[PDB]
């Protein structure tokens, strides 16, 4: 096995910015060293093989230097849709051997959530659950706190967090939160409130409903 | 149109066997070496093995060698990896890939294999319905919760494919009861609540749910 | 009947590339090998199963000059029992080899600003070269699991890689042109013999 | 892959003169020593002539020297041999080969297909087409022999087939044999089934490329 | 100058035997002898060099040996595309020269030849010229005597004799026969016999026909 391994593990970098990823391998692999792409929800993308000679299609931006055990990955102007995880991977000799990655994202200008709430349906209700669901739409940077509050009493271990992908075009982020009860222990409280906190936001916004709608 | 289309994948208990096919169509299949790759959930690519055009000479990885075998069938145009004695490691996407002298250039979709010994449990499927709490200017969001399947994956459409733009399907996230959940909202022009209905379909093949629910204001 | 035509060899006007290196029999003839070594311009000068000063004292059989240019750090793979490039894919001796390695640097010669690309090697090939195996093609070498027909590509490479001589590269990346004599030990009539070689 | 191919060739007069080109691909043609050697129908190999890489050195035949000369240009990868005063015994496949090291050590690794040059005061002249029936006196029901006789071309050479190809088995097309007019004569027969005279028609396809001429003749059974 | 002397100049073996051809030079010639291979209607092909170097590519029971003079080639267990003919060659010094070959033919049973007679065609006849046509199909071993008789008359010098290969099938040998006449000398004569002996015949075999039937 030629190990190869990879530094960064992540980065970001704003558009137009000059980014470069480094890949050592080893052993010695002369100028055997293909670069990849993925981006979440894709299959792999070939873009570099033998260290810096580019696959069709790809764009200039794209650039590959090294040889012998030290391999650069260079973007010249990093573009939103370059959002991704880069692999390198020898292929001096078998087994084939990928590097561990680097996750590359954009940094952008701050961007605040829009804060939506949605409270639990009549069918989960009859099945004997509620869930009520907090969504922040379309803001960065990614770090965003939200927080559970019924009858103003902070939650915790009955709710669930998934945030999108960093998005292609606009380079923000999406962010779903559910709160669980159980029907029984649902109709015990009447607000239900979802607060989030995020550096786009002068303080934090609070959206909720009363369970009698 | 060069096309891989992989198949054989889903749960499967440890200990027991796979054999994933990949199907290849658009180009002269016997001309070609063929690679398998797989990643683990939320992990790095790993290269897994490979096969020479004519099925002659055959390489794999270090921690698959004596567990996997690479084969392939040049009149059937089929690439096939065979995996015994299943184990946890081995849950993952697997991608086979064509090597040209372009590259890697075209690859299969990804089938995923899960070892599991637990049941597939397919998921309910709840509205979340837009209201004045899911407006703001001239938008407002709704969406569909996925809740409490297993295993992965799920795929969520609006409007059998009509609605494409506005629309987050988020991630599957784990929960304590060790099942998995998503949500899928869309923001649509808040006039257009009045005049179209939106219906979002839902698929886990695991389970072979399929369950389409329109989401109405309220 | 003659004088060995050692200038025809060594201040030969043009050196083949290692990878086709060019080999000139030497027969029917009187080699003083010492007004080579005593005139010694040669950074390298090692002989194989015979010495040096016995060379004027002897007659041989089977006597070949083969000459190319290579690299300063590629000399040391023109001998027997090595392993590299150059001895795996270009030049091959013999474990059993008879002979002298004769090699000089020729920066002076060989190197042109902007780089010399006339010079050649073979950087793949499917297995070892036999000793003294000669190799001229340049079919695509298919390095991967697909065949390349002719085409390169990813893992399809051209066999020859040029050298690039420029004239300020460090002294192992410098040209040298190299004479390999190989000989035969008196088992037959003898084709070459020293001025005091006993048949 | 290496490749070597000749042309040139042909019919020329005794005393005539015939230039041989010999293209090279495939490899470095200015650090190969090259050579021509030639093969006279159904005798052996004879080699005629040899270079070195740049030209500095030749070497003849003594059947050739004098009349035959070698000579290459790098530029253009050919191998020439220019041939003068040419005779008879100068017909012959001539075949374009490469040293595997040089002129002084070493076989002939690579050949081309060779090219045939025929020295003849004959002129140019398509084949008179005859058949060779199938004896009314054949065997009741066992098997016949018919054929054509392919008479009076020149030069080499012809090619017959049986039904454009499709009878294959039992054919037998002989050498052709130089007859004393200086043109060429030769046979070609099939076996047949005794029974399938009646029934199967048998047609002999000849092809005279020098002369283009292609003549087609049905051999039928006798009256 | 060099003579060489190749010998034998035909042999007759079967698959899985030994060959041995050998090869005398009229001087000392080191190691400076080649061997080739050629098949009918293509190229020779290198099969050894230097009396003892096998050509890459060639198979291992293809060996060379012997120095100064004397030289064989050794085809240890010969497979059925070995069947060929077989040339030395000397290397140096200049003027080359090779053997004059060995052709290697494959034995089998001997096998009586089907004998048939052939008359001019009248479109011939109508030229001016008449070819007699004898065939001798499918026979073995090679030595066979046609001897014409016209009017019981034996001829010579005006008849000519071609013969094919062994054939790929069953290992024989067809022989033609023609005799050729003017049509008037034709015309002067009745009886038209061509007269086989083979080892595979106890008795010579004629096939004639009468001018006019
Ligand atoms: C993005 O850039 C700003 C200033 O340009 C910096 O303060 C911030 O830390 C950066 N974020 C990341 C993730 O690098
Ligand atoms: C090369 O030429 C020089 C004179 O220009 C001469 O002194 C030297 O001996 C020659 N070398 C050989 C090997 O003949």
């Amino acid at each position: 096995n030629i190990q190869m391994t990879q530094s960064p593990s992540a980065m970001s970098a704003s558009v137009g910015d000059r980014v470069t990823i480094t890949c050592r391998a080893r052993q010695d692999i002369s100028s055997y060293l293909a670069w990849f792409q993925q981006k979440p929800g894709k299959v792999p993308k070939h873009l570099i093989y033998a260290a810096s000679t580019l696959l069709s299609g790809v764009p200039s931006r794209f650039s590959g230097s090294g040889s012998g055990t030290e391999f650069t990955l260079t973007i010249s102007s990093l573009q939103p849709e370059d959002f991704a995880t880069y692999y390198c991977l020898q292929h001096n000799s078998y087994p084939y051997t990928f590097g561990q990655g680097t996750k590359l994202e954009i940094n952008r200008t701050v961007a605040a959530p829009s804060v939506f709430i949605f409270p639990p349906s009549d069918e989960q209700l009859k099945s004997g659950t509620a869930s009520v669901v907090c969504l922040l739409n379309n803001f960065y940077p990614r770090e965003a706190k939200v927080q559970w509050k019924v009858d103003n009493a902070l939650q915790s271990g009955n709710s669930q967090e998934s945030v999108t992908e960093q998005d292609s075009k606009d380079s923000t982020y999406s962010l779903s939160s559910t709160l669980t009860l159980s029907k029984a222990d649902y109709e015990k409280h009447k607000v239900y409130a979802c607060e989030v906190t995020h550096q786009g936001l002068s303080s934090p916004v609070t959206k909720s409903f009363n369970r009698g709608e | 149109q060069v096309q891989l289309v992989e198949s054989g994948g889903g749960v499967v208990q440890p200990g027991r066997s796979l054999r994933l096919s990949c199907a290849a169509s658009g180009f002269t299949f016997s001309s070609y070496g063929m690679h398998w790759v797989r990643q683990a959930p939320g992990k790095g690519l790993e290269w897994v093995a490979v096969i020479w055009y004519d099925g002659s000479d055959k390489y794999y990885a270090d921690s698959v060698k004596g567990r996997f075998t690479i084969s392939r069938d040049n009149s059937k145009n089929t690439l096939y990896l065979q995996i015994n004695s299943l184990r946890a490691e081995d849950t993952a996407m697997y991608y086979c890939a064509r090597e040209a002298t372009a590259g890697f250039d075209y690859w299969g979709q990804g089938n995923l294999v899960t070892v599991s010994s637990a049941s597939t449990k397919g998921p309910s499927v709840f509205p979340l319905a837009p209201s004045s709490k899911s407006t703001s200017g001239g938008t407002a969001a709704l969406g569909c919760l996925v809740k409490d399947y297993f295993p992965e994956p799920v795929t969520v459409s609006w409007n059998s494919g009509a609605l494409t733009s506005g629309v987050h399907t988020f991630p599957a996230v784990l929960q304590s009861s060790g099942l998995y959940s998503l949500s899928s909202v869309v923001t649509v022009p808040s006039s257009s609540l009045g005049t179209q209905t939106y219906i979002c379909n839902v698929n886990h093949k695991p389970s072979n749910t399929k369950v389409d629910k329109k989401v109405e204001p309220k | 009947t003659n004088l060995c035509p050692f200038g025809e060899v060594f201040n030969a006007t043009r050196f083949a590339s290692v990878y086709a290196w060019n080999r000139k029999r030497i027969s029917n003839c009187v080699a003083d090998y010492s007004v080579l070594y005593n005139s010694a311009s040669f950074s390298t000068f090692k002989c194989y199963g015979v010495s040096p000063t016995k060379l004027n004292d002897l007659c041989f059989t089977n006597v070949y000059a083969d000459s190319f240019v290579i690299r300063g750090d590629e000399v040391r793979q023109i001998a027997p029992g090595q392993t590299g490039k150059i001895a795996d894919y270009n030049y091959k001796l013999p474990d059993d080899f008879t002979g002298c390695v004769i090699a000089w640097n020729s920066n002076n010669l060989d190197s042109k600003v902007g780089g010399n690309y006339n010079y050649l090697y073979r950087l793949f090939r499917k297995s070892n070269l036999k000793p003294f195996e000669r190799d001229i093609s340049t079919e695509i070498y298919q390095a991967g699991s697909t065949p390349c027909n002719g085409v390169e590509g990813f893992n399809c490479y051209f066999p020859l890689q040029s050298y690039g001589f420029q004239p300020t590269n460090g002294v192992g990346y410098q040209p040298y042109r190299v004479v390999v004599l190989s000989f035969e030990l008196l088992h037959a009539p003898a084709t070459v013999c020293g001025p005091k070689g006993s048949h």
